[PDB]
RNA sequence: AUAAUAAUAAUAUGGUAAUAGAACAUUUAAUGAUAAUAUAUAUUAGUUAUUAAUUAAUAUAUGUAUUAAUUAAAUAGAGAA
RNA sequence: AGUAUGAAAAUGAUUAUUUUAUAAGCAAUCAUGAAUAUAUUAUAUUAUAUUAAUGAUGUACCUUUUGUAUAAUGGGUCAGC
């Protein structure tokens, strides 16, 4: 706490349970003059304000550090995980060296279907994406599976199909900000 | 990864420079007609002159035509106003003259109760938000 | 009678009571002379290709 | 006499006064008097320097009138001189404008992606924005011919006070476009003569205020709104926020939920935090759990690009994008 | 008054008052206000003096009216104006005469060109 | 031919008027206007040769005639260049054909009625299944692009006047 | 010592029966430029404190307003028999 | 009951846009989402126009009466008179 401020809520002279709408209540009133603390009532997603982004993003010449404003009002001790892969929970490993990753490569090729990512990330004990950045499929396999998506997208419903595109919409939206 | 989406800035004339909505003013009038004697009084008499000194950003043109005597405007939205100024005296066309440069050349438009304030910004303090809020609902 | 020098203020002009009728004749008068200048030009050129 | 050479010797006055744009001619000149005062242009930048402005390149009728069966004629302007036109005006007002505009983007956001700023450079001084601005400004095209403006026998005064290109006559008429280049194109003469003006500007003042150019920038290019928010798309901003903290000295970004309601609904709404340590960086939410978190990251990107420090600060020179 | 978060913040609003109207106001904002300003030509700047409320995301300073020394509040009047004419009808309910209120109230258009923290 | 490149640019209603269509007139047919829309509304949007059937295979009297509008219009249609099997009934109307003449029906205990002898006229444009159809399920496709999802948290805008004041 | 327009301060401005004052649309008569780049009528969208007129676009007519204006008059305004 | 012309209305059918199959009353007005159309200055986070999401207010008109939503008078609609 560096400023000492008194904080207020947006306060109404009515019944804000009743009439948080009501304008009136708010234009009426009145609170003595000086500086105050209203901690906003809002998510910071969109916001580019200066209040709102984070001391780490600030530059080290920046005043705006050292005041407080940024408020840490979550804890992470608090708050459980969501949507965190396994690496995240249990750090990194970078054990595998060429031989296996050559080995590995040889195996996919020569039978994708047998030996599959999950099987070579259980094989291994490392992930699915890892064996994915390290070697390709034939791709016979990858154009069989293409085949496939398609023949079960062509199995579809004029319904399915037009809430497929809306998810693909609100998902390309979900990255704007 | 990041990509970028086409978009265009929005002219807030007030802001840095203002630029003067009204561009030019058009004193139509007949030599026939007697519609037109206020209009050809007004021209005649010393004020249009003492108008143009006033406002040098506008410029003012004098026709002649057959019909009513007309007063149009040109805006730099690129609406025009035009009054049609048939039978007014001196006074009653200079006032005419004097609303049109007064306007912004917008069209007319009902407006409802206390919508005063037009921003393209996003709001300085946040959209309210129930899970945010200070006092949360019981 | 009003003119654009007459007012003394530079942004004030009137603009030139030149008649319809009489803007239509001028435009007759010059296509009109300009058709005969290419049509005695053709016939001078008819001659000279008949000529050699 | 004869109404052909009566014809022909205003036509050759009219080429001869858009040859000189001689001084007193354009003083006369209604038109530019008030686009001048508009504007609020130094005294300095003479009344004829204007009228140049408005003068794009015309220097050779082109082969396209022989045809107005192919849907074209250029019967409006008259042959330009060939060392008095807005071409070179126009080429420093341009680089002028890209200068000062980014300059300026940069101070406002030090870190703002390339492409992003590119996109709102363009944004701020693209070519329809330019011709918009002018067209707000009263820049007329002189889409009246020679013949009729004899016939109405107006000055060359008019002429010289409105913007002058090879502009095609019946450009759209019965729905036909013919889909020339940019040298009959009367967004792209706007343009010319917006920047045209700058440089005009800039020229004037350079030695006594050098500034002035920059501050008449400001006013009418730079006080346009642009909320930069709005130019961004991501694709995995996960990854980039991860990259991007590595980079930096801090600890890795984990989303964890902060507070949720209406699971098992049509609407849920989760709250979601990107923490790094106990710091947040990013807060997101959703009707789903994964979009709160894709939304956690993007805000915590945004609030990284599009950080703007104070102009009391020293300056942030940001260490280039993240590349993932 | 420690006006220094104010002064630090990037987004700022102001809620001034022209004659105990309120207008909640950034800079770039169009303020319509409902009469014709007589005072105030076209293209003239009108200095805000009677301001409450000066707020940023999280602090707001408030005064009645708040120093003129620690703001500046120009607007620029940007246009005289009209609303659209309306003529509603005013008539008894067994009477043919019909008395038409005609209206046409005026606006002038303010535009917030700067607003910051001296 | 020729290095010339064009944009055209053509309104609506002339868009709707270029696609190739033929226009059917009957004769006076004597019938209420009523009788032949009972009939009319199932030729909606049939093609031409299915219309034609149904009314071959009608119980009413008005369908014999109908079905030799659409026959002749059929014609019509192959004479300007277009084909049968592409042909389908765009629109199908009918009007009073005007002159009907009114004639007193006298009835018991010195009361009258007056009775009019309706004449009526079917007409009906055919357009192609080749263009019209295909434009304007094109037209659908754009539509269906252009249309913005449900997004369940959603942005709707805060309805209601501001007021000069934050309520948050 | 007036008229027009604009300021300021004050008072007034619901209205049946009724009284008084001021306008507009329509048609005819007297006077009367102008013109297809024009006029008239219609539709749509603008403009002027707006039963009215005017601007633009579109359509159809007409080589053209008994046109603007002032007077004189009226078979001069219809959801009410 | 002249001759031309006739996008004058009532009236019918059809198409397009838009709303409408859990909602109740002069069918309008005001608030207010959404969808569509037009827009040679939508620069847009744009403007106008059309349209019974939803909300609020709303007891046809005239006559005659102390007094009418009245279940008192009169009118099927529009055009001309
Ligand atoms: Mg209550
Ligand atoms: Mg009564
Ligand atoms: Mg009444
Ligand atoms: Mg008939
Ligand atoms: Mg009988
Ligand atoms: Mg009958
Ligand atoms: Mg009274
Ligand atoms: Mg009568
Ligand atoms: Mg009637
Ligand atoms: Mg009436
Ligand atoms: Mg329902
Ligand atoms: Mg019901
Ligand atoms: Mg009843
Ligand atoms: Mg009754
Ligand atoms: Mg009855």
């Amino acid at each position: 706490k560096q400023f000492g401020f008194p904080k207020t809520q947006v306060t109404t002279i009515y019944n804000k349970t009743k009439s948080a709408s009501n304008y009136k209540g708010y234009l009426k009133h009145r609170d003595a003059p000086g500086m105050y603390y209203q901690p906003s009532e809002s998510i910071a997603t969109g916001s580019v304000n200066s209040e709102t982004i984070p001391r780490s993003f600030m530059a080290a010449s920046d005043p705006r550090r050292g005041l407080d404003m940024p408020v840490q009002s979550t804890k992470a001790k608090q708050c459980p995980n969501v949507l965190v892969g396994k690496s995240t929970v249990n750090g990194k490993t970078y054990h595998l060296g060429p031989q296996e990753i050559d080995e590995i490569r040889k195996l996919r090729l020569d039978n994708p279907q047998k030996y599959t990512r999950k099987f070579l990330a259980a094989k291994y004990g490392i992930s699915p994406l890892f064996v994915s950045m390290v070697s390709k499929p034939s791709e016979q396999h990858v154009q069989i599976m293409e085949s496939r998506l398609q023949e079960i997208q062509s199995r579809w419903k004029e319904k399915r199909r037009i809430a497929r595109e809306d998810r693909k919409r609100r998902k390309l939206l979900w990255y704007q900000a | 990864v990041v990509k970028a989406i086409a978009r265009n800035s929005i002219g807030r004339n007030g802001v840095g420079a203002f630029v003067f909505p009204c561009r030019k003013i058009t004193l139509q009038f007949c030599n026939w007609g007697g519609s037109s004697e206020g209009m050809r009084k007004f021209l005649t008499s010393k004020r249009l002159d003492k108008w143009g000194q006033e406002f040098p950003w506008i410029q003012f043109e004098v026709m002649r035509k057959s019909g009513h005597p007309l007063l149009r405007a040109e805006y730099t939205n690129g609406r025009e106003k035009v009054i049609c100024v048939r039978n007014l005296n001196i006074d009653n066309v200079e006032n005419k003259l004097k609303l049109l440069k007064d306007s912004d050349g917008d069209i007319l438009r009902r407006r409802t109760k206390n919508d005063n304030v037009e921003s393209l910004n996003s709001s300085v303090r946040g959209i309210w938000s129930p899970l945010h809020a200070a006092k949360r609902h019981r | 009678h009003p003119f654009s020098d007459n007012y003394a203020s530079p942004n004030i002009y009137v603009v030139n009571d030149v008649t319809s009728k009489e803007q239509k004749s001028k435009y007759d008068t010059i296509m009109k002379e300009i058709q005969k200048l290419e049509d005695d030009a053709t016939r001078k050129a008819l001659e000279t290709a008949r000529s050699a | 006499e004869s109404e052909l050479a009566k014809y022909k010797e205003y036509y050759q006055g009219l080429k001869s006064t858009v040859n000189e744009i001689p001084e007193s001619v354009a003083s006369k000149s209604p038109s530019l008097r008030t686009l001048h005062k508009r504007l609020q242009l130094p005294n300095e930048l003479t009344y004829s320097t204007l009228s140049r402005c408005l003068t794009c390149p015309s220097a050779k009728l082109p082969d396209k009138i022989n045809n107005p069966t192919k849907g074209a004629a250029f019967v409006n302007t008259v042959p330009t001189n060939k060392y008095l036109d807005n071409h070179g005006l126009n080429i420093m007002g341009k680089n002028l404008l890209s200068y000062h505009v980014t300059k300026s983007i940069i101070q406002k956001y030090p870190r703002l992606p390339t492409v992003v700023l590119n996109a709102a450079v363009n944004a701020y001084i693209s070519e329809a924005v330019l011709a918009h601005i002018a067209k707000y400004w009263g820049i007329e095209v002189e889409t009246t011919s020679v013949l009729s403006r004899y016939l109405k026998m107006e000055p060359f005064e008019f002429t010289l006070g409105r913007l002058k290109f090879f502009n095609n006559s019946l450009n759209s008429k019965d729905g036909i476009e013919l889909i020339t280049g940019k040298n009959f194109s009367e967004t792209s003469a706007l343009a010319m003569s917006v920047r045209s003006i700058i440089a005009a500007i800039w020229a004037v003042t350079e030695q006594k205020d050098s500034q002035a150019v920059y501050r008449f920038i400001d006013d009418h290019i730079m006080s346009r709104k642009l909320d930069i928010t709005k130019m961004f798309q991501f694709e995995q901003p996960t990854r980039e926020l991860a990259m991007l903290c590595r980079r930096e000295g801090l600890e890795k970004p984990v989303s964890k939920l902060v507070a949720e309601s209406g699971r098992l609904s049509k609407s849920p709404v989760f709250i979601v935090h990107v923490f790094s340590g106990e710091e947040t960086l990013g807060e997101g939410y959703g009707s789903s759990l994964k979009e709160a978190k894709a939304r956690a990251a993007t805000d915590a990107l945004m609030k990284w690009y599009c950080y703007e420090p104070l102009a009391q600060q020293e300056p942030v020179i940001d260490p280039g994008t993240v590349v993932v | 008054t420690d006006t220094t978060p104010l002064k630090l913040s990037n987004e700022l609003y102001a809620i001034f008052k022209i004659h105990n109207r309120p207008y909640l106001v950034t800079e770039g904002d169009r303020v319509i206000l409902p009469f014709k300003l007589k005072q105030a030509e076209v293209g003239d700047i009108l200095n805000m003096t009677d301001v409450t409320t000066l707020g940023s995301r999280n602090y707001k300073l408030v005064g009645h009216p708040i120093n003129t020394s620690l703001y500046t509040l120009k607007a620029t009047v940007v246009g005289k104006t009209k609303r659209a004419f309306q003529t509603r009808e005013v008539t008894k309910r067994r009477n043919r005469r019909v008395r038409h209120a005609k209206s046409k109230g005026d606006l002038t258009i303010l535009r917030i060109s700067e607003l910051s923290m001296n | 031919n020729s290095s010339e490149r064009y944009k055209l640019k053509l309104t609506k209603r002339e868009i709707e008027v270029l696609e190739p269509s033929v226009y059917a007139q009957s004769y006076r047919i004597k019938s209420s206007m009523k009788k032949a829309t009972l009939l009319l509304r199932l030729l909606g949007g049939l093609d031409v040769m299915k219309a034609i059937s149904q009314c071959h295979f009608s119980n009413k009297k008005i369908a014999r005639e109908v079905a030799e509008l659409l026959q002749k219009g059929v014609k019509d249609g192959q004479k300007l260049g277009l084909k049968p099997e592409d042909l389908y009934i765009s629109q199908i109307w009918t009007g009073s054909d005007g002159f009907w003449r009114k004639r007193v029906e006298f009835k018991a205990r010195t009361r009258i009625g007056i009775i009019s002898h309706p004449y009526i006229h079917v007409r009906c444009i055919l357009r192609t299944k080749s263009v019209t159809k295909r434009r304007l399920a094109y037209e659908a496709h754009l539509k269906e692009q252009k249309r913005a999802p449900w997004v369940q948290l959603g942005d709707k805008p805060i309805r209601g006047v501001t007021g000069g004041v934050y309520k948050w």
